[PDB]
């Protein structure tokens, strides 16, 4: 008789199953989840005993244009007030690292506009604004037909990205950091998996991958910065699989294939090094999957700033070199935080009996606090001290005593990002 | 200088009246994670498909709220939606009846107590009483 | 099985054991409760109350009565008894399932053609993951089972009046098997009664 | 520095409501190991198949109570569980009759106080009274 | 002919083997009617899915079960398994026919 | 690179046999089509082929040498040109473009 009772619990578990379904999968109640959650895998993989600190602030992409449109300037925006004015241009303050959004942006002129105020915004106070881009930016449904893509470089000719690519020119292009695919946040509910107490659900993942629990890989990248500002005090290691830009404990989920078992990857695709490198050439943070692990890596950080192309010469060589530094991640976050420094220890100087070689001499004994110009320092120690070499000059502001013009060049330690290699057999090769 | 970030985003089911510059940045860390969550007060007005029953034009109106991340479990999505929680309630009085648990007697009792709640639909007050074996 | 292990110490040579009631779900549940391992229930009563107490003692070693599987839920577990055996510096040792290595029981063992390609499968992705932590150090599971008790009989196990013969049948979970993290403690017991190391 | 050892595990046949950080560890020795078994307090809520008739569907609920390890003999298991305890007495009463220890006065006696336990069911008395020498 | 290779192997030494059911037929097809070699089926999973991917492989060498002829299409085939083999650094082995 | 000799480990043991009447006598069927002698297969080698050749009277192939398709270079007899032509020929043997 029970076994019939039995039959009842499977089939009202079965309908029940069938319902919960509809609310786990609603895209509403996924939006708000996946934006809780994210946060939460952000901030407790940070350390707040290292001096790291998070604050959120509440703003769909819709009122952030409404605001930057309202406002005559950037100036007056609201989130310029609570970015710059009540943080790195207050006394006594502090300065916002960075700026983390939970956005997907398209094509669409109203995303890039926003790009554009963000960047602005960046600029002005020194930190990098990081967020996502949608399936849609490449004209693919999802990223799953990324593999699907024979050229991305030709893609981006068409003149839908006019506005992209004026943007990837613009001065204010080193501030944004756009990521690619996303990741997953959640394994689907199982009752040896992920089990819940009472009723036996046993989530039911569709053909639709969007069943998935997706998050927003920019948080990712927000761990990486947190990482080696805890080691260092400076966030420069966040692009290799050991240097500290690797993603590790990503969510597996093993389930049946055409008769096999297959894990669902991490990420929506399995990127592999020609369309990665293709992805940084167009400017995107691509976290690529390590194959048959649960890790991921950065391999890179560039920013949405296309590099400039100069004169083959010695000197238009050099400029090409200062300029590419420039357009990558990993070396502004340097002149961020020596941005900061300045602001804040300059202010405790105003009043100080300075004239202008008095500026030249502090100035310089200070700049060495990170310099590190050894004929090798121990690898990733260079990490504390991100800088090989720095010069200053300071000239008067002729008919106003008291003001300076400042100038700081600084030649950072460079990341290994590459190489190509010549084999070669040979006889009488000196031994 | 400690590295402080910005997390900017919607962490809510609405927009707010309050203009960008008078709202307020909220600080979190590990030893409040769950009080921001609290204190922001979360809330979902969405409608999904019905599907307790075999009717297309069967829609079905949720009104979640979350104060932490426990409360976007299925356990607690069940428990504020009265249509799946009675469903729950239905399922522990007959594993009870089925495991001998509880007398006939007790179990009719509970079972009119379950689909007494006027915000059931009587076509799942049906299914649900399809479910109690005969004797 | 936790007799067996405390009559074959020697309480004489400063030796001491400790018990602490709980399941693996409640484990999980402190852990993921807790905003970090630091504030643990556990972490209080192994570090806080031991090793970082001033006039204290720090925990030897910890035995779990637990078999683990490759699910989640026990890897997960694994991950944070990892990291509470790195912060007081000492080992976590309990039992692995028959289930771990795909067969209904230790009894199918013989039939494994190959464990090293076993491991391979995706199956394994978390397992392989943790074995590569530096806080696996002071991870330690055990494999099959041991008896703990003689089946019933008038002869080799009688009882007081009634006739009593237990009959075990074909399946051989009749047996009263036994935790092997059990007899591994008392390993380390007679190591340190005889030499105060282990 | 001595060697103590931490024994984590189901100890109980239930999770307890109180906290882990507020349950406290129990130091264990030889000269306090059953004292530490009796204040522990230890309990058996578990259904078995009843093997004591031919019903698929009879089902026995016992409510084992441990306080030594003395007490999971099949000596003490019997005595815990009345629907064995009376075929125990039933076992005795019959050995005593066929050694001709009691005449049959005291033996009809005896047995009408075994077979008047309200929580036998008639079925097993049937069985234990088939169980009397016709004589 | 493919047990006598793999039980003379010993998979204990880290050694491996794949099969991939093609007919030179359908190697010529899906070389010619893909508009470069990078692009070819047989390019995706010896190349890209192993020596070109992150936490993978490089796939040692490949034995093709064929015999060729001095037929202008057993050349070609014979061109874009060089081709193949040059960009993942893996030599390509096959057998030569009587005539 | 261990691949190309009787003794080196481009030996192949244990090859199928069978004897079966003659013009009266008793002879085997050679494991390879023919018996390759040491000049034809010199001859094969100079044409980029790899010979498997039979042992004489028992059940044992060798393969004498890899050449790969590729044909060597000729360079200057000069100290120059004839370290181009050992370079070059070092790339057209398998045993060396394995390593």
């Amino acid at each position: 008789d029970k076994a019939l009772v039995d039959a009842m619990i499977a089939e009202i578990d079965k309908r029940l199953s069938s319902q919960v379904n509809e609310i786990l999968h609603a895209k509403e109640f996924q939006k708000l989840e996946s934006s809780w959650r994210s946060l939460k895998f952000m901030v407790d993989r940070t350390d707040f005993r290292e001096n790291t600190r998070v604050e959120m602030l509440n703003a769909s992409k819709e009122d952030l244009q409404k605001d930057f449109e309202d406002a005559p300037e950037v100036t007056k925006s609201g989130l310029y007030k609570l970015v710059y004015s009540n943080e790195y241009g207050v006394f006594g303050g502090k300065p916002y690292g960075i700026i983390s959004a939970n956005y997907d942006f398209n094509v669409g002129p109203q995303d890039m506009e926003l790009l554009r105020k963000c960047a602005s915004v960046a600029a002005m106070a020194h930190a990098p604004f990081i967020g996502n881009a949608a399936p849609e930016v490449f004209g693919e449904e999802s990223f799953l037909k990324l593999p699907d893509l024979k050229d991305l470089k030709s893609l981006f000719e068409g003149p839908q990205y006019a506005r992209w690519h004026s943007f990837r020119e613009s001065e204010d292009a080193r501030y944004v950091g756009l990521a690619l695919p996303r990741f997953l946040l959640r394994l689907p509910y199982g009752e040896k998996t992920v089990p819940v107490k009472a009723f036996n659900f046993t989530e039911d993942v569709v053909g639709h991958h969007e069943r998935y629990l997706w998050g927003h890989a920019s948080v990712a990248l927000t761990s990486r910065v947190a990482d080696s500002f805890a080691k260092f005090r400076w966030s420069p290691n966040i692009i290799g699989p050991q240097s500290g830009g690797a993603v590790e404990n990503l969510p597996l989920h093993q389930y049946e294939a055409m008769g096999e078992i297959q894990t669902k990857i991490p990420t929506e695709v399995m990127l592999t090094e020609r369309r990665e490198f293709e992805l940084s050439e167009e400017g995107f943070i691509g976290l690529v999957f390590r194959k048959d692990s649960d890790n991921a890596a950065f391999f890179s950080a560039n920013s949405t700033q296309k590099p400039r192309f100069f004169g083959n010469t010695p000197e238009g060589k050099a400029a090409e070199t200062n300029y590419r530094l420039g357009t990558q991640l990993p070396y502004m976050f340097i002149m961020t935080r020596l941005a900061h420094y300045i602001k804040v220890l300059q202010r405790e100087q105003i009043g100080s009996w300075k004239e202008k070689s008095d500026l030249e001499r502090e100035l310089n004994h200070w700049l060495s606090q990170y310099i590190s110009d050894m004929d090798d320092p121990a690898p990733a120690v260079r990490s504390r001290r991100p800088l090989r070499a720095a010069r200053v000059v300071v000239e008067d502001v002729e008919g106003q005593p008291g003001w300076y013009r400042c100038s700081l060049q600084v030649r950072p330690h460079f990341k290994y990002m590459g190489a190509s290699f010549t084999l070669s057999l040979v006889g009488k090769l000196d031994k | 200088l400690p590295l402080k970030v910005l997390m900017l985003g919607d962490f809510t089911g609405q927009e707010d009246a309050r203009p960008l510059e008078q709202r307020a940045p909220i600080n979190v860390d590990k030893a409040n994670f769950n009080e921001v969550m609290a204190q922001q007060n979360l809330k979902v007005t969405l409608t999904a498909a019905d599907k307790l029953s075999a009717d297309p034009n069967a829609t079905m109106n949720v009104s979640l709220q979350f104060k932490n991340l426990n409360d976007f479990s299925p356990e607690s999505v069940v428990n504020q939606v009265p249509e799946l929680k009675k469903l729950l309630e239905l399922r522990s009085a007959l594993n009870a009846l089925k495991g001998p648990l509880g007398n006939l007697p007790a179990f009719r009792k509970k079972l009119q107590a379950l689909l007494a709640d006027e915000d059931g639909r009587k076509a799942l007050i049906k299914e649900l009483g399809l479910t109690e074996e005969t004797k």
